[PDB]
RNA sequence: GUAGGGGAGCGUUCAGUCCGCGGAGAAGCCAUACCGGAAGGAGUGGUGGAGCCGACUGAAGUGCGGAUGCCGGCAUGAGU
RNA sequence: CGAGCUGGAGAUACGCUUUGACUCGGGGAUGUCCGAAUGGGGAAACCCACCUCGUAAGAGGUAUCCGCAAGGAUGGGAACUCAGGGAACUGAAACAUCUCAGUACCUGAAGGAGAAGAAAGAGAAUUCGAUUCCGUUAGUAGCGGCGAGCGAACCCGGAUCAGCCCAAUCAAGCCGAAGUGGCUGGAAAGCUACACCUCAGAAGGUGAGAGUCCUGUAGGCGAACGAGAGGUCGUUGUUCGUGAAACGAUGACUGAAUCCGCGCGGACCACCGCGCAAGGCUAAAUACUCCCAGUGACCGAUAGCGCAUAGUACCGUGAGGGAAAGGUGAAAAGAACCCCGGGAGGGGAGUGAAAGAGAACCUGAAACCGUGGACUUACAAGCAGUCAUGGCACCUUAUGCGUGUUAUGGCGUGCCUAUUGAAGCAUGAGCCGGCGACUUAGACCUGACGUGCGAGCUUAAGUUGAAAAACGGAGGCGGAGC
């Protein structure tokens, strides 16, 4: 017997086009750029799975560091300030308190400098 | 690849004969054969009838004009009748005189 | 290990193929069946099969398409086929021993169901497949099983056939796929006292 | 088609009880007035080849003669 | 339909090229190569071009066929045959299938009762063990 | 983790058997945010108009992006 | 046979047919011109004659070779057969003997087969008994730049049997069982309720899937016609390559015995065995497949033949090469008539179950071209993605883990191949769709897994049976090595 391809091909590639839509030019609509935009895709994703991670990491960093000197206080002298003290907050969630209430971020503020003397 | 061949071009009705409409829209009614094509395997019945478009054609006559006409069936929706039973019936092959063969049901004869 | 119907009842004979019937065997059997009688009839043309001049159709080098030399070759439309069939065969020969355990572990398979019937002399009148069935229907054979009859009278036979869920087999024409097709086996009885001794 | 038996290997190898390969010790047709004595004795002789010889051999006949 | 073959009896076949599943791109094959190549030969005693061990071996002897015995051992027809006798047309129906050789007896492990052999010669030790436990051996005019 | 060796599987036609669907509508085609560890697989809806899914088993012309590959259709260069 | 017919062709008209048409079977009559062509010629299918009869019209004859005559021959035929002639690539990892291979090809002759055949044999048992073919012996014995590689036969088991004469029943065809009602549907075969035949449930057609509607099947019937010597030199054949070279076979030269004689048995001699050359025919088993029939884990429109038909169109001076091609509908009921347009095309209407089937007519993917709408873009450096967030929009596996779309930030050197090293300014590639590449074989070799028997295991050809399989021990493998 014989077996042609009936219909897996086009199966196939219809599948990769789908996840290709939004995609510019012919990387959208021509089966052989949408799959191979798609491997460059690949590596972009996985990366950037844990970059993400480097990426936040940074960002509370930085706010932190701002509410800090607006007490007249460094970051790293901060929490060096909050492990000194005990304080076990996480940066994330440390960011957080730093934007979001003032006050309380000034109270760790004064812990700290006080974790420092 | 032709309509008889599937029935070895043979109709199993003359024309003339009376014939009850077996399947389809007109099941049931009845007539007389007034054409019947064994190879095609196509019958005519005065009961199915259309009305057909003559176009055109200034033979007959310049503007169109429609038309009733009796249009042909497949010898499958076609069969002998039996005086009795009046009703959709086989047949029998058997014999009468001085040659000849004749046609019976389950009661002959037609 | 079990009875017959009209003309005795004996049958306690046969030792059978246990532990329990094994399937393994049974599909060495009935694929070694079936390859047995493939017709091994498929057939295609190659490169050298195909009616295409092998003339070269242009040059080597030059011209600036690819390099071909005939039009009868498998990456071309209407050429060869690269690897197709040609007509072969599939008959092998399975060892003896596993043919005959074979056969006797299907009986067997049929014996735990139970839908053994052995069967003496019949009762059929004369070759008529009415008589059959009511014979049948005394028998417990309602039309809801399939049933494979083993006789050797040609007007039993003649009077099973044409019912539908019967398969009508003469003599020693039995075989591991027949049975284990069917749920019913009619076995009759009088091959059965010889094909043990 | 059946696999043929490679007549070369008919006179200079030898197959053995458990299944190893033989042939006989080279360089005596004029290596002669050499000697040593030893030598001589010691070639017209017969032995077993190392190993990864013996596969081939093996294939060379089929029939083990 | 019920019926399955045993776990193991029948593996898939290989399937190379179809994908980087799998054997990608060469298929076994490797890189480049007469072996990568596609054609029928080499093909097995071929080493280098050199000069082939077999053919640097020296040849020994010339060939012979000659007559070769059918073996029957002692130990055979001792033990547990309870003598059914040897003759000629006996043998075969017991066990030493062959045809077209002479027969030969040897003397295998033991001997015991004694009993009458129909080869067609046998070693010393055995017609000497034969007739030490009462039985003679036949050998043709 | 490259050549390579090994292991478990996905999908395709045909075949046997079992289940079973189908004009109150099959295969094919189309959309989709659901499912599975992956090949993949279902749900619903639109199309279509007569055939076909699932399961186990068997046999292959059985899985494509490449080969200046082959046949075919349609783009670019250009309203030049 | 028994009512239709008047070819594919479907189209109008003429008409034929129960005094038996049409079709099927079987014989005859006619059968222009060319082609072995054959009266002569010739650029095939055309030109020109002569003779006998005939009233003319017309008819018949006029080639060569064997033969006295009668009669035979010439030409054609895919494969198959024998014969005369007879390659190379290639393998030997170079090449010359060798191998490819007595293959391809050329020529010849012939048949439905042909060849071969009735032992101056094979052979080693004082065994067998025409030939061919299958299994097997057996990759054994041998051959060989003893390299590559080439490779019997006897025995045994089968298929089919045969040995005689000369010179002193199938091809046309006919008969042929059994069902109705209601329901869905455009349409009944499907559903459903009861019902029947079966030596007949093989199959096809019937508005969807029919044992019981049609054609059929099982079974039966069935025809006037129809069919069934030796030698020497030079060489070569079989495993036979100058080898110690027997034997056959001829080109050249030469040339014996006829029965107490002759020829062989692998140089050669004796002995022991087998044989009666120089004279012919022979069916059967075997090969093939243009043609016919049945079947299919063969193909269904790039597949399968090159062709859903065509050796056509087309290309070539010629030899020769050589395509694509398929689908309204159940039924033509093939859209009268109206609207715009010269038309093409379309919109209505009407038919249809559906024109979401209209003749550029089954489905109708993708590339590719457009219309419309959502959110968007005119300070911008970019392998076009990916991540994060904000904006807008949307709500049928959807109010969240959202879907679409976007702004901005972070991050980011296409794929494949080939490589020490690829984004590379190295290779391939316009795009999408289809076609497209590790297979088959042997009864070979060697391992892994599994199964059946197990000191044993197994058959092959074939025989019979065959909607299956069984027999078949010839052979082969273990059994002891050196
Ligand atoms: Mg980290
Ligand atoms: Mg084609
Ligand atoms: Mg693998
Ligand atoms: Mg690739
Ligand atoms: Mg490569
Ligand atoms: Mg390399
Ligand atoms: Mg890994
Ligand atoms: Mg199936
Ligand atoms: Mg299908
Ligand atoms: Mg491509
Ligand atoms: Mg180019
Ligand atoms: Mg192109
Ligand atoms: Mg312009
Ligand atoms: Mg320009
Ligand atoms: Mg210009
Ligand atoms: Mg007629
Ligand atoms: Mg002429
Ligand atoms: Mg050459
Ligand atoms: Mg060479
Ligand atoms: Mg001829
Ligand atoms: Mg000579
Ligand atoms: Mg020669
Ligand atoms: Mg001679
Ligand atoms: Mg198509
Ligand atoms: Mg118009
Ligand atoms: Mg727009
Ligand atoms: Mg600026
Ligand atoms: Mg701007
Ligand atoms: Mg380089
Ligand atoms: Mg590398
Ligand atoms: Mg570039
Ligand atoms: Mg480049
Ligand atoms: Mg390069
Ligand atoms: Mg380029
Ligand atoms: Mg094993």
């Amino acid at each position: 017997p014989r077996a042609k391809t009936g219909i897996v091909r086009r199966r196939r590639h219809k599948k990769v086009l789908k996840r290709a839509k939004g995609f510019w030019g012919s990387r959208s609509k021509q089966y052989r750029n949408a799959f191979q935009t798609l491997l460059n895709a690949a590596t972009y994703e996985y990366r950037d799975r844990r970059n993400k991670k480097r990426d936040f990491r940074r960002l509370w960093i930085q706010r932190i560091n701002a509410g800090a000197r607006l007490h007249g206080m460094n970051y790293s002298t901060f929490i060096n300030g909050l492990k000194r003290a005990n304080i076990d907050l996480n940066r994330k969630v440390l960011a957080d308190i730093a934007a979001r209430e003032p006050e309380a971020f000034k109270a760790l503020v004064d812990a700290s400098r006080n974790a420092r003397q | 690849p032709s309509a008889g061949s599937h029935h070895n071009d043979k109709l199993h009705f003359k024309k003339g004969d009376t014939v009850i409409v077996l399947s389809g829209k007109h099941k049931g009614q009845t007539g007389k054969v007034l054409l019947a094509l064994p190879r095609d395997q196509k019958v005519v019945v005065e009961g199915v009838n259309v009305i057909t478009k003559n176009v055109k054609p200034s033979m007959t006559n310049p503007q169109g004009g429609q038309e009733q006409r009796e249009l042909a069936l497949h010898a499958s929706k076609v069969a002998l009748v039996d005086p009795e039973t009046g009703k959709a019936t086989r047949v029998r092959k058997q014999i009468v005189d001085g040659k000849k063969v004749r046609v019976a049901v389950a009661s002959g004869k037609t | 290990a079990q009875i017959n119907v009209i003309g005795q009842n004996g049958g306690r004979t046969i030792e059978l193929p246990l532990p329990e019937v094994n399937s393994g065997v049974l599909h060495e059997v009935v694929t070694w069946q079936l390859a047995s009688r493939r017709r091994g009839t498929a057939s295609t043309r190659t490169r050298a099969q195909v009616s295409k001049t092998g003339r070269k159709m242009y040059g080597q080098k030059g011209t600036g398409n690819a390099r071909h030399g005939d039009r009868s070759v498998p990456t071309f439309v209407g050429g060869g086929v690269a690897f197709g069939p040609k007509p072969r065969s599939y008959d092998y020969t399975l060892p003896r021993q596993v043919r005959q355990l074979g056969l006797a572990m299907a009986i067997a398979s049929r014996q735990e169901g139970g839908k053994l019937v052995a069967v003496d002399g019949f009762d059929i009148a004369d070759a008529k497949t009415k008589n059959f069935i009511s014979w049948a229907k005394q028998n417990g054979l309602d039309g809801t099983e399939k049933v494979l009859l083993v006789t050797d009278d040609e007007n039993t036979r003649r009077a099973a056939r044409n019912v539908s869920w019967v398969s009508v087999l003469p003599v020693a024409g039995v075989n591991v796929y027949d049975i284990l097709r069917h749920d019913r086996l009619v076995i009759d009885a009088a091959a059965l006292e010889i094909v043990e001794e | 088609p059946k696999m043929k038996t490679h007549k070369m290997a008919k006179r200079r190898i030898k197959i053995t009880g458990t299944g190893k390969v033989m042939a006989f010790k080279s360089g005596k047709r004029h290596q002669n007035t050499g000697k040593s004595g030893d030598e001589i004795r010691g070639k017209g002789k017969g032995f077993v080849l190392a190993k990864a010889e013996w596969a081939r051999m093996k294939l060379m006949l089929p029939r083990g003669k | 339909h019920d019926l399955k073959p045993t776990p193991g009896s029948r593996k898939d076949r290989k399937r190379v090229g179809r994908g980087p599943g799998g054997t990608d791109k060469t298929a076994g094959r490797g890189h480049k190569g007469q072996k990568s190549r596609s054609g029928a030969g080499k093909g097995a005693f071929f080493e280098g071009g050199r000069s082939r061990l077999i053919a640097r071996l020296p040849k020994r002897g010339f060939n012979n066929v000659g007559t070769t015995y059918e073996v029957v051992k002692l130990s055979q027809l001792q033990d547990l045959e309870d003598t059914t006798f040897d003759r000629d047309t006996l043998e075969a129906y017991r066990l030493v299938r062959r045809k077209n050789r002479p027969v030969k007896l040897l003397a295998s492990g033991e001997i015991s009762r004694a009993v009458t052999v129909h080869v067609d010669a046998a070693s010393a030790a055995a017609i000497k063990a034969v007739e030490a436990a009462g039985g003679r051996v036949v050998l043709p005019e």
